[PDB]
């Protein structure tokens, strides 16, 4: 894998 | 003398937008380099076969809208970034609508969506630039109507390419449309 954005990762409201 | 619909921006992550299929492709994250986090839908399935990966907005409440224009800006990896393995990337999007005057919820259906356009980035986003964290930002705008049900949703459908999309500004237009201060 790759990953379309730098530095970014899964968000999600808690 | 804009009116707004939709920002999605400005909602700071909080929207819960539908993904299609469950799992695989448009995922919600962000980067937190900055002073402020950063919201995206994401998704990058190059080299992994036919991709067919759909994202849709909330319904959208029309009220006096009748033509409506869609701000979008999104980045787009070159797609001679990765591995031998363009056969198995692309460099556009899609971009649909559906009207409504009921929400029909978490029941999604393409087949009631229609394609508004391809949306193809300005400049695409080379590894060099990735890796110094320099993306090129690119903002396309479409223009829809005649709206006449109570609401819509937009759609974004990926086919393969690897896509992050930052702002989606849906807004009507009113006479003496400017800025101040």
């Amino acid at each position: 894998x790759w990953l379309a954005y730098p530095d970014s990762v899964p968000y999600r409201p808690k | 003398g804009e009116v707004v619909l939709l920002d999605f921006a400005a909602a700071g992550g909080e929207l819960g937008w539908l993904t299609h299929p469950y799992g695989k492709g448009w995922d919600l994250m962000q980067n937190i380099m900055n002073d402020m986090p950063i919201y995206m839908y994401s998704v990058c399935n190059v080299m992994s076969g036919d991709q067919d990966n759909w994202l849709r907005t909330n319904w959208v409440y029309r009220g006096e809208a009748e033509r409506i224009f869609i701000e979008l800006k999104f980045t787009v990896r070159d797609c001679n970034s990765f591995p031998g393995g363009a056969s198995s990337c692309k460099e556009t999007f899609n971009l649909y609508y559906a009207e409504s005057d009921l929400d029909y919820g978490t029941n999604f259906q393409k087949r009631l969506f229609t394609k508004i356009d391809t949306i193809a980035p300005d400049e695409i986003t080379v590894s060099s630039d990735f890796e110094a964290r320099h993306v090129k930002l690119n903002v396309e705008e479409r223009s829809v109507g005649p709206l006449t049900r109570k609401g819509f949703y937009l759609a974004f459908q990926d086919i393969g390419a690897c896509v992050a999309l930052l702002s989606v500004r849906v807004y009507y237009k009113k006479a003496h449309h400017h800025h101040h201060h």
